[PDB]
């Protein structure tokens, strides 16, 4: 009963804190806002599910993540979108692709270091029964 | 891949 929602409240606070650390990292500025179809008109022809850190924050606040796993799915989507969309020619292209990997690696490192595995396992199993 | 940004 009441305890299931304290897990989720605590997960959201943790996720808010991780996302804020990612979003203020200068390396990841390019991921803090949606890709702009006016600037990149062909983006929608490559990427079916856009994702960025400001959307991740909105999703946290709107209770769209019940697990760190679903949260990392969206981090992963940000990275995999950047790798699928951006070619590997220019230095600017390489830079944004490396940044996308570094975003994923940093989120995973933070979560590996700070997240209690039994707290995550509880989250996942509450999500299951529901 | 897409065209690329910039």
């Amino acid at each position: 009963e009441e305890q299931e929602e304290d897990t989720f409240r605590e997960l959201r606070i943790f996720l808010r804190n991780v996302t804020h650390r990612l979003a203020i990292d200068k390396r990841f500025r390019v991921f803090t806002k949606p890709v702009d179809p006016d600037e990149v008109p062909d983006y929608v022809t490559v990427i079916k599910q856009p994702m960025d850190l400001s959307s991740v924050i909105s999703k946290i606040d709107l209770h769209k993540y019940l697990t760190v796993k679903d949260y990392l799915r969206d981090i992963d989507l940000i990275c995999s979108n950047a790798l699928e969309y951006n070619p590997d020619r220019d230095p600017g292209d390489r830079l944004i692709r490396h940044r996308a990997c570094a975003l994923r690696d940093t989120a995973y490192a933070i979560i590996k270091e700070e997240l209690d595995e039994d707290f995550e396992q509880l989250a996942e199993e509450i999500q299951e029964s529901r | 891949c897409g065209r690329g940004k910039g």
